[PDB]
């Protein structure tokens, strides 16, 4: 149940959020329209699982690969922008945010990688991957590195594993074939091996991620790394002399990113879906409110035409830009949540020596990994569908019930851990043991997480997973 | 049916 | 087939439809539109079943409660009144018509029961339930009886079950949770307990329906009646000295009638909609067309603000608003059709022996939280989760997902641009169907399920 | 705990127990061992109460429908009759005490329900149900009536049910289908609305009972009456002139009793076995010993051979076999427990209005074929092969096999060695449990389970 | 339902079951009890699921490793011979059928594999499995082959798996320890990459079974077979001069065959118990009962003191007790089924080429096979006890039925091919589409399984399944 | 009735 009379927004915590809330304090000041900005873990994942309940956030940001999903699962409101509002963006950004013809979102900033590196330690950064190993042997002499950047989002390595011939899906008449999958080719095999060598040969760390790779560049210890325009504002803090570049070829290709369009889309089940228009047209998309967040964290190249004619100037921007060229616009369809999940396994399997880079690709192909979690999934769906079951039978057909027990329960459910709270008096803290498995790792099952039947039988959004250790 | 029901369920509960 | 250029309008035979056939003379004047009113018995149960087939009033008038119902099943046309309109108007009263953020009827006024009694035998009324046993047996000494009300209808006989904790649909959250009923609870089984053994006890029949009780008290048989303000009007022509009073408590606790606004919903098949909404905005809804129904029969508490400002003096009036703020607003919600079913069906089995009141309650507990279907639902869950384990494991690009529509029949995983059968499902609402027969649904091109479901092959099986 | 060098006897209160007695008399003249025999109120019922404790008496009698349900509960001793015995008595009766090939009763006489009427109030009775209605209105207009007979038995009134095609447990391969129960066919409905419209008409009263109908057939108010041998008795001190015939057919359909077999079991906890064997066998299986008890109240057709010879002559004996050929014999199943009182609430209801005859026999067919268990249990077998599931997916040498027991608790696949412990089941038998409180079996050594499960911890849920 | 008054008995179909039906022959003289022989295809597995119903022979004969599982489902009847009888067995014969301290069927005779070689190709079988493929060379220039012999069934590799260090469970302290596995050891690895090797090479086919390995020694073109003694009495009509000798050595170490003795149980849920006493005890364990089943198919070393010293003296039997002796009794222990499923598995795998030895005998170890099998079946079982739940749930709960449609219904079951026969009509032919997935084998969905939901609402015993073919 | 509830699903079936 989200709140009438006032606008929650989600945002990813590596964005401009703080700007955002300033936006935000303007909109509250003329309208009296109390704005709160948050910025969940994961919530590309909990924005679908909340929203779906007819909760969550007024206003949701992120990338708009993610968006399609989000309208064909009905979650999105579909929005409805005047003509002169239309040509005050750039309609490629406009394409990014149409699904089945209907515009379900607002582009708000163009997203690419570059390769971010120090001056100081390189005044000539590398055209190619290849030469990359020997750098790093020249820097492992000076106590340095070469190269760090996040292992552990998909995102990040893709540049490299498109470059000689990797693919998503393969567009062609307009449309995206869902039935051509190009994870698995020559070109993407080449890619990861190349990744995978570099960690072999000890020039990068299987178990570096985002805060790794940006604190080891921030503090000069790296040479190199790889990020988007969200990035250089901690950069320009920890005063180290940054350049912005274009991302190295590879075997002679260009690395070919996969380009996000950050975008803001209303809630379907919304009642302030007016409230959320006002505050995006009329406050965001405005130089004004555009250069509130920007100036908090780098959002690219914007949306909005007139603002985007100062941001250009900047090579900065323009090496964004470059690199966006290079690459590709993500697409939104459903599909793209599959492809990112087998892509991240593949990538962290190869990575970690778990599998060969043919094994790791190969199961993205076949989509193996989404298709066991599925699996394991289900089966708990059915059980915990089952103990409802059972709870039903008994209570309506049962011997008489206790005259004088409780009457109202929280009924049987599977949170999205997979953990199936049993039906429970009001008033109850109920403890079940910690799951065995969860997101590729084993818990231990001797201890509990814990969560609370409220008196009016309803079960507390939050539940206690805090015991639960491998 | 109450209390002796539950007589004649605890035998069997007994041998099994 | 309603006829386009005359409005037919439905109202309940117990209402002010002559008075309201006056507003429509007014219409008829002015416009040289014909305005037929009609009062069919059961309409509330009619008008779903003609309408459902582009058939029946072009108006409907009854309590919101089965608006919603309506509404869901598409049969009202949304209303669209402008902002000067709807502050003429409570705010609290377009709440009550209002379903998935559309507003669905006019609001026209607020009914409460409240207890009706005659001062001549009786000068000071109980202020207890619990004192009416023995007021009927001084009475009975005097070839009279303390009380009778309709007992076939549970609209008046709920006031009692709700007093000590009974509720319908439990509400938080801005949301009414249809998993919990309190049809069975310890205050429900209190209030019945005490209504079955009035009758037990020879304080009430079992039989007492709505024409015996206005008539034993219009006629000076019977001390008190417990009726609405459309009965005020009948008291008058009988001359009966009449009070109307706040309804006896039960353990202590007030009585808590479920609230109704009566409500004028337009057909969604009727081709004069343009004719209705002139008519009720600028004809009903003004105080010459309220007055002319409130003096054939009293409406309550109107939803109209100028009018109510007048009627809010009659004592009569501030009793059933008393009334009303001790019980609560009927929910909306189309479940409200089962619910009421299930506690006139508990209420008649209670009082005529057929059932205790534990079995009778129990019954009506398992009818209004619909637990056939949520037991069976989750079954189907079940099922379709296994027919995807199954698929997977044997598995181990793009296709559509298995899913479970609102009917309960399981999509299995297909192939992108497959057309996919399914028997129709054997139980649906209460209904089986032919298992013989197909539904049908396609599998995008793009791995999607096609929004639309086939189910034009599935017959009841009658 | 029974007395050791005595025999006690329950036996109905209908049935010839001053005779019994006699019998027990001789006994004790011969033995010194005394031979009590009693007569409590619904002593089948208490019977498997106390004799769960190692109560009650040394012998039992009852019709053998109820001996099943005591054989699989472990109440009754095998019986161990030589050849020579068995050839004393008819098969088709040794087969009625028959369960899971043991013997577990001795049998004594066959009794099937016939129609018995007033030769002076009709001295043509009716030959089938539907004359009935007019024949009732020709006699209240005389200030008497028709027929009365128990309508708080379902014994009585079964014949009627199944005329028309209703029965208890289908029967085929030598065995009864306990999954199929013809409890509420069209026969069944048919039947039993007949009875219903005949209360409903004022032919009948729905309180009528067994002591109503019996003194006021035998004070010449009723022409009819419907009862077993064991009422003759009765009718002959009454000095009414009585008939016994051929039970009225419906839709022209005979009418088919449940037919019993009247036998003695013996108390598997009596530790006086032999004495009573002794009794039976050379006591009361003889033509004095069951001369003795027929004289106080008739037995039916007797199932020794030498006595039955001579019993046979007898009209009224004639017609007990022909409604007992026409009838059918009771299944000896434990589930005839529950297909009683499953027919009983039907009727009772029906016959007071509380359910029409559709609601009362459907709820017949769902409680005799205890079918609120079934869909319980094959949630619990559904639920119990996802654990197994479940576990050997996240597992992809040596464990106990995830298994359902009979009371419906899945134990889980565990290590050699191991002691599992599960909540206690939350429904077992028409009962709650507290489950909070768990169930304890083993996982030996050699990777199978302990054939015993420790449910010892298991509370009931009480008012 | 087994029927009283006569005895059914179950023997596999490469034994001499003319033999012990002229022994029922001799039954049925003197009492009058008729005595039929059957011999079911799989009935070693089809006997738990028939006999866990209260139905199937009452008699069932098969090497005594199956029959501690019986015994443990409950499915077995305790034998009362008494201290006389008992004096006319060897003791050893005894101990393979003891289950928990108590007696579980009759011992009929001992079996072991032995090397059947044709004398006229060889007169001198090789003493080392390693002489084979050099042997094979010479012989394919004769248009003959070294050596066939049944490759489906792991009783038959199991010598030369067992040989240089493979086991079962390992035996110590009186116990079988269940958590011991010796099948993925560096002998079980050496034995089966020197068959897998065989097959690769040439001198051996992976589809090679029973019957091509009997027709081809039989028929003169194979030099060598592996087989067990009943399989003297085809070659004897075959008329290829034969001998039967010593297992060859695999790394200087003898062949150990899994020793089956082959015994007779009574079905629990029999009521003709006292009938199969009588006929097994004095009828088939006597001089003339096992003569007249070993003239049929010969036994091997009988269990019956005065006949095996009449035995004793054929050097086939010589040959049978001495490859026994290299050998190990089979432990009779539940995990047996388990096992010998694991290594049918592994051993069909690594010679298909499907696995390496070292991946096959992994899953083996790990139990992989069985527990995929059993992951598959449980959602079988889960999904068609919820189609039993819906129907019951309806039926009783849902809105009333149909006055004059029928009463009596078939219902929900599950067969052992993973089918699910919904709640049926009795006189009603079901169909069903053929299962996608039996026994590591795919079929076409496309087609129909029929079963008859007979007129009295039982489901007909037999199930068409003659449609379903697989599609590769 | 029977009736009614079976043509008021009819929608429900057409909407879906
Ligand atoms: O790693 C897969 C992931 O990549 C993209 O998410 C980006 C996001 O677009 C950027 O704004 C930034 O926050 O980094 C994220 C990587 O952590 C896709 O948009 C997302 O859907 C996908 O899962
Ligand atoms: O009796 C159940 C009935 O209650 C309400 O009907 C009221 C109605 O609100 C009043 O306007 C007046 O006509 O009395 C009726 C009782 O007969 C609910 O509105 C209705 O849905 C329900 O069936
Ligand atoms: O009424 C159900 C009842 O029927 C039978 O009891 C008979 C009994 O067989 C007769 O001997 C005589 O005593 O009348 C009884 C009827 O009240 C069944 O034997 C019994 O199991 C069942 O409860
Ligand atoms: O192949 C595994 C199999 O081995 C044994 O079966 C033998 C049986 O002992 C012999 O009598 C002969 O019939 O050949 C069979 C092999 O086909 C085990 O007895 C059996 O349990 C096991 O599955």
């Amino acid at each position: 149940k989200i709140e009438e009379g006032k606008l929650v927004i989600w945002i990813n915590g590596d964005k401009g959020y703080n700007g955002l809330a300033e936006v935000g304090k303007k909109f509250e000041k003329d309208t009296g329209i109390k704005v709160t900005v948050e910025h969940p873990d994961k919530l590309e994942e909990k924005f679908p699982q909340v929203a779906a309940t007819g909760d969550g956030p007024d206003i949701i940001f992120w990338a708009h690969d993610r968006f399609g999903g989000y309208a064909q699962s009905g979650l999105l409101a579909e929005i409805t922008p005047d003509k002169a509002f239309q040509d005050k963006l750039y309609p490629f950004t406009w394409d990014a945010v149409r699904y089945n013809g209907k515009l379900i979102a607002y582009p708000i900033a163009v997203e690419a990688l570059s390769l971010i590196y120090n001056k100081d330690l390189l005044p000539n950064p590398p055209k190619t991957w290849e030469e990359i190993p020997a750098l790093d042997k020249e820097l492992k002499a000076k106590g340095k590195s070469a190269l760090m950047f996040n292992l552990q989002e998909p995102y990040f390595t893709w540049p490299l594993i498109a470059a000689d011939g990797g693919y998503a899906f393969k567009y062609e008449n307009g449309k995206y074939d869902i039935k051509d999958v190009g994870v698995d080719n020559a070109g993407a095999k080449a890619g990861l091996t190349f990744l995978v060598d570099l960690i072999k040969n000890k020039h990068m760390n299987a178990d570096t991620d985002y805060s790794i790779a940006e604190a080891a560049f921030n503090k000069g210890e790296t040479a190199m790394t790889i990020n988007g325009p969200w990035a250089w504002s901690n950069i320009d803090t920890s005063k180290v002399n940054y350049g912005v570049t274009v991302l190295p070829t590879f075997k002679g290709q260009p690395s070919k990113p996969f380009v996000g369009v950050l975008s803001a889309g209303i809630n379907a089940a919304s009642p302030n879906k007016e409230l959320a228009k006002e505050f995006l047209e009329n406050y965001l998309l405005t130089d004004e409110g555009l250069e509130a967040v920007n100036k908090d964290k780098p959002l690219g190249a914007v949306a909005l035409k007139s603002y985007e004619e100062e941001l250009a100037k900047d090579p900065r921007i323009a090496a964004t830009m470059e690199n966006a060229q290079k690459g590709e616009i993500m697409p939104n369809i459903p599909q793209m949540s599959a492809f990112w999940y087998a892509v991240r396994t593949a990538v962290i399997n190869a990575a970690s020596g778990r599998q060969t880079v043919d094994e790791a690709l190969k199961d993205a192909q076949t989509n193996a990994a989404a298709e066991f979690a599925a699996l394991l999934h289900s089966l708990l769906e059915a059980n915990c569908s089952l103990a409802l079951a059972e709870e039903l039978l008994l209570d309506g057909w049962g011997p008489p019930l206790d005259p004088e027990g409780p009457y109202s329960y929280c009924n049987t459910t599977l949170d999205q851990i997979g953990t199936c709270w049993p039906r429970s008096a009001a008033g109850a803290l109920v403890e079940r043991p910690c799951p065995e498995y969860f997101n590729g790792v084993k818990y231990n099952t001797t201890r509990n997480a814990y969560r609370e039947c409220l008196e009016n039988g309803t079960w507390a959004s939050k539940i206690n997973y805090s015991q639960c250790e491998p | 049916a109450a209390r002796e029901q539950a007589t004649t369920n605890a035998r069997i509960l007994a041998r099994v």
